[PDB]
RNA sequence: GCUAAACCUAGCCCCAAACCCACUCCACCUUACUACCAAACCUUAGCCAAACCAUUUACCCAAAUAAAGUAUAGGCGAUAGAAAUUGAAACCUGGCGCAAUAGAUAUAGUACCGCAAGGGAAAGAUGAAAAAACCAAGCAUAAUAUAGCAAGGACUAACCCCUAUACCUUCUGCAUAAUGAAUUAACUAGAAAUAACUUUGCAAGGAGAGCCAAAGCUAAGACCCCCGAAACCAGACGA
RNA sequence: CCGAGCCUGGUGAUAGCUGGUUGUCCAAGAUAGAAUCUUAGUUCAACUUUAAAUUUGCCCACAGAACCCUCUAAAUCCCCUU
RNA sequence: ACUGAACUCCUCACACCCAAUUGGACCAAUCUAUCACCCUAUAGAAGAACUAAUGUUAGUAUAAGUAACAUGAAAACAUUCU
RNA sequence: UCUCUUACUUUUAACCAGUGAAAUUGACCUGCCCGUGAAGAGGCGGGCAUAACACAGCAAGACGAGAAGACCCUAUGGAGCUUUAAUUUAUUAAUGCAAACACCUGCAUUAAAAAUUUCGGUUGGGGCG
């Protein structure tokens, strides 16, 4: 503890006090950095390089409509409900290389990834999921078991 | 200004030979 | 002179007394029982320890909460105070801030 | 800080730091320049254009506002259309 | 009182032991002795270096007293014996002082012998020969 | 407490041989918790530690002391039971061996002081031990004689070595 | 009274030894 | 260590009765200064860092470690053996005399412990002579453990136990990460 | 060999469970323990933290968890802090609790102290039957002989010879200055996080719902003392 | 024991101040500052410790680093080789 | 010339002389699991170690057998005297 | 009172017998002179001295012992008092406006009475600076 003073004594003051000047912390100017973090709606990223090696190892069947239920079953997705997930963002990640005919329903598109989708001969859409319906559609059998 | 005394409890005086 | 000037009367312990012998015996009711029951559901205690653990804080916070109400008088003020001092200790001392 | 809450026994985040402060994921700490907005007419171009900057915080900074913020804000976050997204990771970084 | 030391006794008479022999409440007491017993034993080891340098000014004084029988000074003997190529430690000196006075006589007459031929050469300078003892083996 | 002086007349020795000269007969005796400090009994039983039971008796009759009829008491009790029990031949044919005093349990009273203040008053007891022994005083150690003293000089010098040396 | 055997036994020995200085056998 | 509930705890200067009033002044005397008759310094004080409450030494090892303790138990008695197989737990007599002759003619050792799939069926035969022995103990299937298997020297397991174990312990291998909790239903769990 | 030392069990602690108490007769709100006559409901404050202080500064309220230390609040400082939503498994007679300076203050709210409210102790140890060895300090056995931190090197030899400025703590640095200690026994002082590191498990996934993840995740190990004011406020008790 | 009684509680009040902080052994280890109702304290830097990654570190030789004031030295910085 | 260190050499050995701080190797006793069985082993735990707080309680010293304290006289113990 | 003190009695005293505290105490086998340690030494250096033990005196030293002081300074430590310090008017009194048909209630204003809190830093110290 060293020799005896305010920190030997175990009294030594708040994270961030700078003993009197203004601290750091302080100093700096308020920015709308965060101002609205909670309401920001938010997209869990699946690459087409993901999707793709899903269908290969066969987690996902390109056989039957792709969903969210589908893809958080073959655990090639996982979405939060709460911390503002509003469902799957298809990236245009793994355009070139995706050889895969699949019908999946997905909450955000990029055009490229619609583009990749499309060429294979498979069909892209966009689909809204509310965060209760969200949360039902990722976890049906808990939900089911609500009896609601 | 003044300190009072004190005085030590009685018992400690007031013990006897065990008989 | 704080020795003892006589051998202690020995100590016998049975090994193999029902408690010793059939200790840990479903540990492994989760995993070996189709998850039907946790582990932590055989641990018999506190209402406010079963499957939980804590620092001395947060388990008053805990006993508080749980069985506050219930109870007594004194125990109660004293748990009061408790957390209140912790509060202090853990918050406002201490060598790393 | 609140190192252990009354109420839960968590630690608490200190909300000015939030007020004031963008974490990248990467582990970098994003501040405005103090005084920015004060006194533009006295102040030359050059300094305006250094004043409306994003800047980032020293190590010892950075330590800091790591302790004063909960995990929480401390998560990967996949923003719709966020301007900061391109900057949360690091490329051809050695040591 | 969940854990306490059962032991203290022991670890008293540990220190203790070494108090024995002091006089006063130091051979008794803990407190007291603890503080003679560090003392004694940080003494004990600096005494080494002490030891060693006694012995050796012992040494010189008996060689001094025995070389001084024979009218020769400390300086003297123990200088000459080395040209000598004698070499004959002050320890072994003292004890052949003590114990083999003929031989320490011989050993006395042979640093004379060498002194005398050191002033013979110091005075005759120039070409001049060797003295006899002067003379040195040597060694390749 | 310890009572070990008690216990000390119950040693019994196995019979003597015919070829072995006659052990002295001892007796032990004490009086336990004498209204008297230890230390002040303590001159009384310094006094009479060589002397015959006769001398003794004869020195602490005409003391002026408290202590010194408790010991005279405890001396004719410890000559009585020396006849009575332990065989002792002669009454007057025995001799102080050990004499001593040692602290007894005591009480704690309060002293009142002239003010508030006070101070704790200790009731002093102490116990006498004796131990008599059959036979003649022992004569006492004649002071050393110059001749004595000489020849101890002589002693240390023929003693004396070459030290720190082969 | 302390609870242990370890410090006891040690003691044990030490008062064997001591008893044995005190009174050695023939 | 899981399982331990720790019950010793200690009365802290506060929890002391009394000691509300300063013993002196401060100044006065010539006594060291107290405030308190129930300071640790005291005796009769309170402790100053003394075992509080019950205390919780509750953990969990991941699911995947405490089957791989399992395999590895087994493992173990196999390579030393220390492992015997069994077509069924059936004894000709009740009699606990014959299980320890048995197992003395059969050198397994001190302590065996015997394992059936389920406690319902068990056999009669093997539960009477299993419950006057003290060393031998009975147990089901989904009772086995580390622990046990440890303290006993030698392991009797079932034919159909052995089928169970392997079932249960290979499945931990070659397992999704869980959505929800495996006691909710699945497609191929059950 | 005195004083002493030693002991194991009264009891207690935390839980669990279970919803407790309550007339022999007589007396007892007047000066209680004395047979017998003309009126209650009503914001707590303050210490403390903010390194001052003045707004402010967690304190049960209907039962775990998670949402979440999030939304919010706030000299927008110190700090305070939700909810919607999710979801809860039930075997009392146990103890890696204490064992007479411990564990209750308790052998007892007694003795004692105080006008009062109030404060508040200490301690016991035989054996089946009592109708049966040694060890703290202090001493004693046994006072003392040039000279000196009490010893060390030694020595034939205790001393004589030579060498050696007690311990702790404090002050910007210094001890030899100042602080603390008669001595013995017992008691008496480092509590936890984020983040890192080390060792396992599994691995683009980890975790026995929630959370994290551009090799990470899970688990474990491993860091944060003791005593002391003058004060302030609330409710009683005192001429 | 009245410049504001006493008792209990809040209360383990607070104390940047004083005092104390208990086994063994080894190792590395000392004096640029800035801000502060601040100089009895704290925060940042400097120094110190550990672990890890990677390449240079120190010592340095030629060359090189101002005029003005009318003077001004020991020196310093930079620096291949070694 | 000689004397003169813990410097250097010599025979053997080697982690074995800094405050705060920091890193590491061991470890007394106790409880628990399993051993062991004249007092131990591997682990897991923790009210886990006191030459010092005018520390708390108890014992006993020092000052110290000190300061201090106490009963008018004779007698038959009737009594009388001061 | 003093020059200038003396004699006697009592108390105390000292000795004998009984009873028997307190402050104090690191350990002490506890000398002198000179020097050193910014002064200051029983203990350090150079000299000198020195069989060992009581009892009675003494107060030069042991920065002699116990508290209680006085002085200066410090604390973002207190408290009492004062005000033309800051923040208030919850209280009281009065006034006005609403309500109600003088009192009460709400709002506002004015005073009294208090309440809470503080009294930065440098400059011998104090005044003027
Ligand atoms: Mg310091
Ligand atoms: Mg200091
Ligand atoms: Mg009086
Ligand atoms: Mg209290
Ligand atoms: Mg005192
Ligand atoms: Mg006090
Ligand atoms: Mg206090
Ligand atoms: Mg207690
Ligand atoms: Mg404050
Ligand atoms: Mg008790
Ligand atoms: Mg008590
Ligand atoms: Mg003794
Ligand atoms: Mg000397
Ligand atoms: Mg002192
Ligand atoms: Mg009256
Ligand atoms: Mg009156
Ligand atoms: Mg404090
Ligand atoms: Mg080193
Ligand atoms: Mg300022
Ligand atoms: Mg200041
Ligand atoms: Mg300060
Ligand atoms: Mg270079
Ligand atoms: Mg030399
Ligand atoms: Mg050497
Ligand atoms: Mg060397
Ligand atoms: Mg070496
Ligand atoms: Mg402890
Ligand atoms: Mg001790
Ligand atoms: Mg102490
Ligand atoms: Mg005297
Ligand atoms: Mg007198
Ligand atoms: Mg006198
Ligand atoms: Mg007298
Ligand atoms: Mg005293
Ligand atoms: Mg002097
Ligand atoms: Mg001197
Ligand atoms: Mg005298
Ligand atoms: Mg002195
Ligand atoms: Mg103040
Ligand atoms: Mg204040």
């Amino acid at each position: 503890r060293g020799h005896k003073g305010e920190r030997q004594r175990g009294t030594r003051p708040r994270l961030g006090f700078e003993g009197g000047q203004t601290p750091f912390y302080i100093r700096i100017p308020k920015y709308g950095f965060n101002e609205g973090h909670s309401f920001r709606r938010q997209y869990k990223p699946l690459s087409l390089n993901r999707l793709q090696y899903l269908i290969d190892l066969g987690r996902v069947d390109p056989s039957q409509p792709i969903d969210l239920t589908q893809l958080v079953n073959g655990r090639g997705v996982t979405i939060q409900p709460l911390k503002r997930d509003y469902g799957v963002q298809l990236v245009e990640e793994g355009a070139d290389t995706f050889t895969a005919k699949v019908n999946i329903e997905v909450q955000l598109a990029s055009e490229l990834a619609i583009a990749a989708i499309e060429k294979n001969g498979g069909v892209v859409t966009t689909a809204f999921y509310d965060p209760r319906s969200l949360d039902i559609v990722c976890k049906p059998v808990p939900f089911f078991l609500r009896g609601q | 200004r003044f300190t009072p005394p004190i005085y030590q409890p009685k018992f400690k005086t007031e013990k006897e030979f065990m008989q | 002179i704080g020795i003892r000037l006589t051998l202690p009367p020995p100590k016998v312990v049975d090994r193999w007394n029902e408690k010793r012998a059939m200790f840990g015996v479903y540990d492994n009711i989760g995993i070996l029982g189709n998850f039907e029951k946790h582990p932590k559901e055989l641990i018999r205690g506190p209402i406010w320890l079963r499957g939980w653990k804590g620092n001395e804080l947060q388990r008053c916070i805990r006993k508080r909460k749980m069985v506050g109400s219930r109870m007594f008088a004194d125990d109660l003020h004293n748990l009061n105070k408790r957390i209140r001092y912790l509060y202090k200790h853990f918050n406002r001392h201490g060598k790393f801030r | 800080l609140t190192y252990f809450s009354a109420r839960k026994g968590k630690r608490k985040t200190v909300k000015a730091v939030i007020d004031r402060f963008l974490r990248l994921h990467c582990g970098l700490w994003v501040r405005r320049k103090a005084g920015y907005k004060k006194k533009l007419w006295k102040k030359t171009p050059a300094r305006k254009k250094r004043l409306r900057e994003f800047v980032f915080c020293n190590k010892t900074q950075s330590k800091l506002l790591d302790k004063m913020t909960t995990s929480f804000w401390k998560r990967r976050n996949w923003y719709v259309d966020d301007p900061y997204q391109k900057y949360h990771d690091r490329t051809n970084l050695k040591v | 009182l969940r854990n306490r030391v059962t032991d203290r006794y022991f670890r008293i008479q540990e220190v203790l032991k070494h108090a024995r022999h002091f006089r006063g409440r130091k051979n008794r007491c803990y407190r007291l002795a603890v503080r003679t017993v560090i003392r004694a034993f940080v003494k004990c080891t600096k005494a080494r270096y002490l030891k060693k340098k006694n012995m050796r000014t012992l040494w010189i004084n008996r060689i001094t007293a025995a070389s001084q029988e024979h009218g020769l000074k400390y300086p003297a003997l123990i200088g000459n014996l080395v040209k000598c190529q004698v070499e004959l430690n002050r320890k072994v000196l003292a004890d052949l002082a003590i114990y083999e006075p003929k031989t320490f006589k011989s050993l006395a007459a042979l640093a004379s012998r060498r002194r005398h031929e050191g002033f013979a050469a110091a005075l005759g300078d120039g070409k001049e020969p060797e003295g006899i003892f002067s003379r040195v083996v040597q060694y390749h | 407490i310890s009572r070990k002086w008690e216990k000390k007349n119950k040693i019994v020795y196995p019979p003597q041989l015919p070829g072995e000269p006659r052990r002295p007969a001892e007796i032990y005796h004490c009086r336990r918790q004498i209204k008297y400090s230890k230390d002040k009994m303590w001159y009384l039983a310094k006094l009479i530690r060589g002397m015959s039971i006769d001398q003794a008796l004869a020195q602490l009759e005409f003391n002026d002391k408290k202590g010194a009829k408790i010991i005279k008491e405890v001396l004719l009790e410890a000559q009585d039971m020396a006849v009575r029990d332990h065989n002792v031949e002669f009454r007057s044919n025995l001799y102080i061996a050990e004499s001593t005093s040692g602290r007894g349990q005591c009480l704690k009273r309060i002293r009142y002081h002239g003010r508030g203040r006070f101070g704790i008053m200790e009731k002093v007891y102490c116990h006498y031990f004796v131990k008599l022994v059959e036979g003649p005083p022992p004569p006492p150690e004649p002071p050393k004689t110059a001749v004595a003293h000489a020849k101890e000089y002589i002693q240390q010098l023929r003693s004396r070595t070459i030290v720190h040396t082969l | 009274v302390k609870k242990g055997f370890r410090a006891a036994f040690r003691f044990q020995k030490e008062l064997e030894r001591q008893r044995l200085l005190r009174c050695p056998p023939p | 260590n899981f399982k331990r509930i720790s019950y010793a705890k200690t009365k802290t200067r506060a929890e002391v009765r009394g000691g509300g009033r300063k013993p002196w002044p401060q100044k006065g005397t010539g006594r060291a200064r107290h405030g308190s008759i129930r300071s640790p310094l005291w005796r009769g004080g309170g402790v100053a860092h003394g075992p509080r409450g019950p205390t919780s030494y509750y953990y969990m090892l991941p699911m995947k470690v405490r089957a791989l303790g399992l395999k590895v138990a087994l493992t173990v008695k196999l390579a030393q053996d220390d492992l015997h197989i069994m077509d069924s737990l059936e004894l000709p007599t009740g009699d606990p005399q014959y299980l320890t002759e048995l197992a003395h003619y059969r050198r397994w050792g001190d302590s065996v412990l015997l394992v059936d799939l389920t406690h319902e069926e068990m056999p009669q035969s093997i539960v009477e002579a299993t419950s006057r022995l003290k060393t031998f103990n009975l147990i089901p299937a989904v009772g086995l453990n580390v622990h046990s298997m440890l303290k006993h020297q030698t392991l009797v397991l079932t034919l159909p136990t052995v089928a169970f174990l392997e079932d249960k312990l290979l499945w931990q291998d070659s397992r999704y990460r869980p959505l929800y909790p495996f006691s909710l239903p699945y497609s191929d769990f059950p």
